[PDB]
């Protein structure tokens, strides 16, 4: 899946919106599966049916966040013709936070998720633009 | 990598002894004392040159001297050696302690004829210093270039310039 | 007679699978006794017999004390062997099927060469000194008395300190 | 030898999964620990015998000694647990969360 | 191969004996016959209750002494060593500390079957 | 960290059995003594990154001796070709490889 | 990172090359501050044991100040050795590899055209 | 107790990490870890209460599982290379298993769950011995394999330990659990700086040890277990308050206390290695750590919680505080920032 997440960046922004949305939805689904596994391990449900329901709810929530993020980011890059711009990623991250708030049924969670996830996505876009090395190999 | 070279069947052919382990152990002491020069030459070449493919002549010489030793044994006196090695062959460990009488008769044979003396208790188990003319292999193990170490820095230990140079600390 | 060690290793895998599947500790000790005997046979097949017999004797004593303790305190009215839940049996046969599937996959994928069906039993013992005395296992364990006295003294201090430790834990 | 070593590594993995997945029995957890120990002993012995490392042959004896020491300590702790409660249940010993 | 054949022959002999014992005689099975024995009365408990052994410290000490046995067992090959002085000293130290542990446990009443 | 009381005091508690080519009990070897000796003599004095770079030949030879992956693959290829030729009928094994050979001591 | 250097004798507090370096002047701010810390340690100990803060335990305060100055002096000499040998190794490496550290020529402020940003 | 077994147990507690840090064989490092675990268990279960028994059981099974994974890594390395040390060309899987198992030995997140549980229900001096002395031998093994570590896994473990430690210490009101979450956060910092500089994780370990030794000593003086128990310290030992507040601020990393120095120099080295994202996140969660320290300071020093009647008898009686250990470590852990070039090595 390393080649999958690299194939996210093989095309510039505003191109292959379906591919970018699918890749981001898959990434969100993986993250939701991991979080649901931790949740059902640390805090066990009353039965296996409730455990499976919680896993599905968390996975669908994170998949919806990733799908709306990728879709809104690619749509913004389409509608204004400058792909290398962090405000598209900020708008997409805010849409993902609004999706989180809609799933959680709380406008306060929607607003906080919008601001925090938009800031995170804009920082990520700036990092991919200007070569910020997350987890760098020791050099000095 | 490279093609490994190894000798052919023609140069691996030799007159094998075809002699059982019990008769070998019965004749072991006198064989070890008769031609120890040839055997020690073979062991010296074998431990100096780790390649078995460059000691074949020494191995054939070991086989030749062993064959000559057994031909001398067969020619001069054969039946007390025969009864001695069969008495050794009887036991499950070929223990020398069982049939010392036949050992004494065989030693009497090889002392009256050919003048052989059986080695003592601790004589066959020491170093030998065998003389040879084969040149000493200057590069065993086929070692590589052994790359040179790091260029160690020499000089007088001056103090650190302008102190520790850690932010605003002057000293 | 070539795949004897492979059959033993598969039996060891099955015994460890049962021990992982966690029966009542009576049957857990049974599975560990069987696995210890099988591992002893594997060590004996690979070489010296002293290490295999040592681990066999040690695990016999260990599982005996374990049996005493699970009779004393780690017991219940209906100690489940393996068939109290059908999930345990289904998971055992599922693990067996997965073992067969993975070894078939690694035989089909013969590039690395970890498990080969045609090459099994060909690379068990690599090189042995054909003529030679005092080259079996147990000579090194004896060399612990002369060449690794640090290993000997840390093991002895571990047992001594362990006596003090267990007395102070169960002092009550 | 590589097939047997793969089997021994998988046996250690199974015993580790048994140690990590609890089923109501501290004694069964200790049993899984000693299964891991036995797998490591067999791996070390087979490796030393294959490589003819007679100098490293005291290593399995050392790991056996220290493993039996830790099994001794675990049995003593299980005795204390049984004296505290009377059932030896890992879910029953849970009162340190607050 | 020989030892394997003898082991399998003994196992097959024991299996043959118990199969003869189970398929030879006549069976008449009912509930009062196959009930647990309990000296002619119904058992009060289920015979699977906790037993509470009284020599648990002796059992743990047996584990430690069995591993001390495993340490002491390569002595017949250890006495063939070329040094023999460090070997003798090491064997003396090992036996002495084992005896010291036994003496300390005896003094602290470890092997006394606390009820 | 790593204290060096063994190097400071000059003793060797656990340093004579660090690797295979080191002080076997009577006089024995460890099946890759020459290869491990060559690798260690290469890597000594330049240790770390330089030893990883320019002792790769010696390390590859030693790893091949110890693990024998290439010999296993070569022997498997030879046996696979032999079995293919047996199936196709184009090969008959010699008497010494298959069956009765002339035994030499 | 400097433990593997050639000539590194293990667990040696002050090798003889440290004898080539000038020692601390025994009244320098590091050692005066160490003595001050020892004095404050004595005062805090008296206050915690609920004694008079300075009227009591004069021998204890003297021992505290003396031990702090003593240990600080020897540790300071060791750190001076470490910084000096770090500078020595760096300069030696610079001299050993001159092609990786070129003496870059800077030009005057008559050829370079710095852009001008007006602040209207 | 008994002086003979006290000497045996404490000597083995000392001997474990000493063997681990002074032995060049991975097997002898493992037997040192085993020595430390088996020796420290009877010191844990000593009061013979259910909480002590539970803490000893949890600690035993956790450290036994982690040591078994360590021994698996050692045996696999011995199979791969024939040596008893990870030299340079071992398998990354072996190295990652070593790192994971040593992280579970150390107790940093997401392997951190047992550490506040074990620290709770255990007497304060044993908590001190655990949280300081038990974290040197696994750190010694980690420092020994200073290169050939996965920086990605290192940074993930470091960031999650700092995050979870900050959140846990923020929630907790029990003093021992607070100290355990502080341990988790500082271990996260040490592990973060581990693959780039062993000197800086050694420095942070020393600063943490000399900072949390007198914190535990001050808890041990009045046997104060909770926030309220440390809050009625103005009536019990009013001279303690300034040093308690300064050491809590130093644990928070506030300048000009010397606890600012490890975070400052670790951030400096990570800037030198271009890990600004990790460094910034670590610094913000360190601010969270400082928040729960400051709430503790508000409880114990800057306000005066109500006291009860029997504290009059407590003031009537007399006390005893260890010389040469509390005041020395408190001063060296608060007022040693201007000796920073001497502290870094
Ligand atoms: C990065 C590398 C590449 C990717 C790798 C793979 C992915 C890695 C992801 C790492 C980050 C997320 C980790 C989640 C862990 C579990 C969290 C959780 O749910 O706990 C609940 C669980 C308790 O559940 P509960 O009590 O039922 O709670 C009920 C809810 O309140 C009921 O509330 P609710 O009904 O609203 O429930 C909705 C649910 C739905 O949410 C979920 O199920 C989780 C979704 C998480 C998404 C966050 C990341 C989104 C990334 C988007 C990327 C987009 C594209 C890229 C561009 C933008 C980049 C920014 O939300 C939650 O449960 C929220 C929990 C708190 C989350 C806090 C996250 C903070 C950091 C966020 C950024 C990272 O708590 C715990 O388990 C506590 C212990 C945690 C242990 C794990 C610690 C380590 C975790 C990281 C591991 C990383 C990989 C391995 C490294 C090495 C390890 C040894
Ligand atoms: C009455 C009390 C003093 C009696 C002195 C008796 C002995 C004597 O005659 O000493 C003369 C002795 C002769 O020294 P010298 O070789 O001629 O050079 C004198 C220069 O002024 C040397 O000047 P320098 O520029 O070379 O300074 C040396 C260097 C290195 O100096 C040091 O390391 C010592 C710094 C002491 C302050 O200083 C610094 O790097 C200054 C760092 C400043 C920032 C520190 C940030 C942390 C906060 C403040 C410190 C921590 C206090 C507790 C925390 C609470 C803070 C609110 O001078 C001193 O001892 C100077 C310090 C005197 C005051 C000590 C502190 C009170
Ligand atoms: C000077 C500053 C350092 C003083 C250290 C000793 C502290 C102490 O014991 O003070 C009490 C003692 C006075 O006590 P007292 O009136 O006799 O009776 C004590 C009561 O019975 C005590 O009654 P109680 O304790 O039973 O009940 C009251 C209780 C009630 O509890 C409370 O009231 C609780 C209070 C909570 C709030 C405060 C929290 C902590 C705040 C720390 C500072 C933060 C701001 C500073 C800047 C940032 C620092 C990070 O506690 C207190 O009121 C606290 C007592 C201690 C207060 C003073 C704390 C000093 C250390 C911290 C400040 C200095 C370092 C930072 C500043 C550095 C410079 C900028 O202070 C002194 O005697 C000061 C020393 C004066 C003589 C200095 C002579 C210097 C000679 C130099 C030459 C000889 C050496 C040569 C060396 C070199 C040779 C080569
Ligand atoms: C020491 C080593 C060897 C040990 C094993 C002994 C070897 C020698 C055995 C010799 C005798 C073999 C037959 C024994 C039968 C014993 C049971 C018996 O009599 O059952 C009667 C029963 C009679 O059956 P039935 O038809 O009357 O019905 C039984 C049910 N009732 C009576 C209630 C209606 O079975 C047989 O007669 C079976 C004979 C089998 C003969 C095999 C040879
Ligand atoms: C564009 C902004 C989208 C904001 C979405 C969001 O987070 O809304 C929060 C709200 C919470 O729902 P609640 O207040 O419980 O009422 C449900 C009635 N629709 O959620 C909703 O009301 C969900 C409405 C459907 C999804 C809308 C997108
Ligand atoms: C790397 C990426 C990391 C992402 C981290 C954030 C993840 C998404 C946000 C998760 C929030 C979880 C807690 C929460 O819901 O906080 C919102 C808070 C409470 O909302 P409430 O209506 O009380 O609902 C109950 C909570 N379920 O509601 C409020 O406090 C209301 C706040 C309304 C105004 C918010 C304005 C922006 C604030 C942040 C500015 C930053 C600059
Ligand atoms: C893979 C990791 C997950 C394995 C799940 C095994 C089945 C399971 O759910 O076990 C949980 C069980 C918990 O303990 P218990 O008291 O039985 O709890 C009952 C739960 N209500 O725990 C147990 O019963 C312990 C199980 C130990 C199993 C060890 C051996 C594992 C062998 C299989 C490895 C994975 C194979 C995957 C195959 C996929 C399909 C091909
Ligand atoms: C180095 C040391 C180890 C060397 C090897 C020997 C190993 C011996 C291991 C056991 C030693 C234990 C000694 C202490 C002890 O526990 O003694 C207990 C014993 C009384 O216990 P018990 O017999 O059970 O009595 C029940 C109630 N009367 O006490 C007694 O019976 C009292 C005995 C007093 C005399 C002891 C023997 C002295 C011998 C001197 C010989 C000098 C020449
Ligand atoms: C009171 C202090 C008593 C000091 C006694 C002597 C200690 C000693 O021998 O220190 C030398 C020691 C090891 O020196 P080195 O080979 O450089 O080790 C690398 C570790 N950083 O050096 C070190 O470990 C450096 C740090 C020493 C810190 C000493 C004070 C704590």
């Amino acid at each position: 899946v390393k080649r999958f997440f690299e194939s996210y960046h093989e095309v510039p922004d505003g191109t292959q919106c379906h591919r970018k949305t699918y890749i981001t939805t898959a990434l969100g689904g993986i993250c939701g599966i991991i979080g649901s596994a931790y949740s059902v391990s640390l805090n066990p449900a009353d039965s296996t049916l409730e455990a499976v329901a919680r896993v599905g709810r968390y996975t669908f929530t994170a998949a919806a966040i990733g799908a709306m993020f990728g879709l809104t980011t690619c749509v913004s890059a389409q509608v204004r013709e400058k792909p290398d711009d962090p405000l598209n990623y900020f708008i997409g991250g805010c849409a993902g936070g609004l999706t989180l708030g809609a799933r959680t049924h709380s406008y306060g969670t929607a607003a906080m998720g919008c601001v925090y996830m938009g800031t995170a996505a804009a920082l990520f876009k700036i990092g991919k633009l200007e070569g910020w090395e997350l987890f760098p190999t020791p050099k000095v | 990598p490279g093609i490994v070279e190894l000798p052919t069947l023609e140069e691996l052919k030799v007159e094998e002894v075809k002699v059982s382990s019990a008769v070998l152990k019965a004749a072991a002491h006198h064989y070890g004392a008769q031609c120890d020069k040839t055997n020690k030459e073979f062991m010296l070449c074998r431990w100096e040159e780790k390649d078995p493919r460059r000691c074949l002549k020494e191995g054939k010489l070991v086989n030749g001297c062993a064959l000559n030793f057994f031909r001398q044994i067969k020619s001069h006196c054969a039946e007390p050696f025969t009864e001695y090695w069969t008495c050794l062959d009887y036991s499950n460990m070929q223990l020398f302690r069982h049939c010392r009488q036949q050992q004494a008769k065989f030693d009497q044979c090889v002392l009256d004829k050919l003048g052989w003396v059986r080695p003592d208790l601790g004589q066959l188990s020491k170093v030998t210093k065998v003389k040879t003319d084969r040149p000493l292999p200057e590069n065993p193990y086929h070692s590589r270039a052994r790359p040179e170490p790091n260029p160690v820095i020499e000089g007088d230990l001056k103090p650190a310039k302008h102190g520790t140079r850690f932010f605003f600390w002057t000293v | 007679m070539n795949n004897y060690i492979f059959v033993l290793s598969s039996l060891f895998l099955v015994g460890c699978l049962g021990l992982a599947l966690k029966p009542s500790p009576i049957y857990g000790g049974l599975g560990l006794i069987v696995s210890g005997f099988v591992g002893c046979l594997m060590v004996l097949g690979f070489g010296g017999s002293f290490l295999g017999l040592m681990v066999f004797l040690i695990y016999l004593g260990g599982m005996l004390v374990v049996f005493g303790y699970t009779t004393a305190m780690a017991t219940e009215e209906y100690p489940e062997t393996w068939g109290s839940n059908w999930l345990i049996l289904g998971f055992l046969v599922l693990g067996v099927i997965m073992e067969v599937f993975l070894i078939c996959v690694l035989n089909y994928y013969d590039e690395v060469g970890v498990i080969n069906l045609d090459g099994l039993g060909d690379w068990l013992m690599y090189e042995v000194d054909d003529v030679g005395v005092m080259l079996e296992g147990g000579i090194g364990v004896a060399a612990m008395y002369s060449c690794a006295t640090w290993m000997m003294v840390v093991a002895g201090w571990s047992l001594f300190a362990g006596i003090f430790i267990i007395i102070e834990i169960t002092r009550d | 030898m590589p097939s047997t070593f793969f089997n021994l590594t998988m046996a250690f993995s199974l015993s580790l999964l048994g140690t990590l997945m609890f089923r109501s029995h501290l004694m069964s957890t200790l049993l899984c620990l000693e299964g891991m120990v036995l797998s490591l002993f067999i791996m070390t012995s087979v490796t030393s015998l294959n490589s003819n490392s007679m100098s490293s042959m005291p290593i399995p004896i050392t790991i056996l000694v220290f493993a039996a020491c830790e099994a001794a300590v675990g049995l003593a702790l299980l005795v204390k647990v049984s004296n505290t409660y009377g059932t030896d249940y890992v879910q029953n010993l849970n009162l340190l969360q607050c | 191969m020989n030892l394997y054949t003898v082991i399998f022959i003994n196992i097959l002999l024991s299996l043959t004996l118990i199969l003869v014992a189970f398929w030879l005689p006549q069976m008449n099975l009912y509930s009062e016959k196959a009930n647990p024995y309990e000296c002619g009365f119904d058992p009060t408990s289920s015979a699977r209750l906790p037993f509470s052994m009284k020599f648990f410290l002796v059992a743990i000490t047996f584990l430690l002494f069995d591993l001390e046995i495993a340490l002491l067992l390569p002595l017949p090959w250890a006495i063939q060593t070329i040094k023999t002085s460090t070997m003798m000293i090491m064997a003396f130290i090992l036996v002495t500390i084992l005896s010291l542990g036994l003496a300390y446990e005896w003094t602290q009443k470890g092997l006394e079957w606390t009820e | 960290p790593f204290l060096d009381i063994q190097k400071k005091l000059g003793i060797s508690l656990d340093r004579h059995f660090m690797f295979l080519s080191a002080e076997q009990p009577y006089k024995n070897a460890a099946r890759c003594h020459a290869f491990e000796k060559e690798w260690i003599e290469c890597a000594h004095g330049i240790g770390g990154t330089r030893a990883k770079k320019e002792c790769k030949i010696e390390f590859d030879d030693f790893e091949e001796c110890l693990l024998r992956y290439k010999t296993m693959r070569r022997m498997h290829d030879i046996k696979k070709q032999r079995e293919k030729l047996m199936k196709e009928g184009k090969y008959t094994p010699p008497p010494h490889h298959s069956g009765r050979e002339e035994p030499r001591p | 990172m400097m433990n593997g250097r050639p000539g590194h004798e293990p667990l040696k507090f002050l090798p003889d090359e440290a004898r080539s370096l000038p020692p601390p002047k025994l009244n320098d701010p590091r050692l005066v501050y160490m003595g001050l810390l020892g004095y404050c340690t004595g005062l805090m100990d008296n206050m915690l044991r609920m004694r008079p803060v300075m009227r009591a335990g004069l021998h204890r305060q003297l021992l505290f100040v003396t031990s702090f100055v003593f240990a600080g002096y020897f540790y300071l000499k060791r750190q001076n050795y470490l910084y000096a040998v770090k500078d020595h190794d760096m300069f030696g490496y610079i001299k050993l590899h001159p092609e990786d550290f070129p003496e870059k020529e800077k030009k005057t402020y008559a050829e370079i055209l710095e852009p001008f940003h007006p602040v209207r | 107790m008994n002086p003979i077994t006290l000497a045996i147990i404490y000597f083995t507690i000392f001997l474990g990490p000493v063997i681990t840090m002074s032995s060049t064989n991975l097997m002898l490092m493992w037997v040192g870890l085993e020595f430390s675990l088996l020796a420290i268990i009877p010191m844990l279960i000593n009061k013979k209460n259910p909480r002590s028994t539970e803490a000893a059981t949890k600690y035993f099974v956790t450290q036994a599982t982690a040591s078994m994974i360590i021994l698996l890594a050692i045996v696999l390395n011995y199979k791969q290379l024939g040596t008893w040390m990870f030299q340079q060309q071992t398998n990354g899987l072996i190295l990652n298993m070593t790192l994971m198992a040593l992280s579970m030995k150390l107790g940093l997140a997401p392997f951190h769950f047992w550490l506040p549980e074990v620290t709770q229900g255990i007497p304060l001096h044993m908590g001190l011995i655990l949280l300081t002395w038990q974290k040197i031998a696994p750190l010694s093994i980690l420092i020994q394999i200073y290169p050939l570590l996965n920086s990605t896994i290192i940074l993930m473990l470091a960031i999650t330990s700092i995050f979870m430690g900050a959140w846990g210490g923020l929630n907790q009101t029990q003093m021992r659990k607070i100290m355990a979450y502080s341990s988790i956060a500082h271990m996260g910092w040490m592990l973060a700086i581990l693959p780039y500089n062993p000197s800086l994780t050694l420095l942070n370990l020393m600063i943490y040890i000399i900072l949390t030794a007198p914190m535990f000593m001050a808890l041990m003086l009045n046997n104060s277990m909770t926030i309220n128990s440390i809050s009625l310290l103005w009536n019990k030992t009013p001279a303690m308050l300034t040093m308690i507040s300064l050491m809590l601020l130093s644990l928070g990393g506030l300048p000009p206390l010397t606890g600012f120095l490890p975070k400052w120099i670790i951030i400096t080295e990570l800037m030198k290695n271009n890990c600004l994202i990790m460094a910034t996140l670590m610094a913000m969660m360190a601010l969270l750590n400082l928040f729960f320290y400051t709430r503790l300071i508000y409880s114990t020093s800057l306000t005066m919680f109500p006291t009860n009647n029997n504290s009059k008898m407590m003031t009537h009686q007399t006390k005893t505080k260890p010389n040469l250990m509390f005041s020395t470590l408190a001063i060296m852990s608060t007022m040693t920032l201007p000796l920073a070039p001497q502290l870094i090595t």
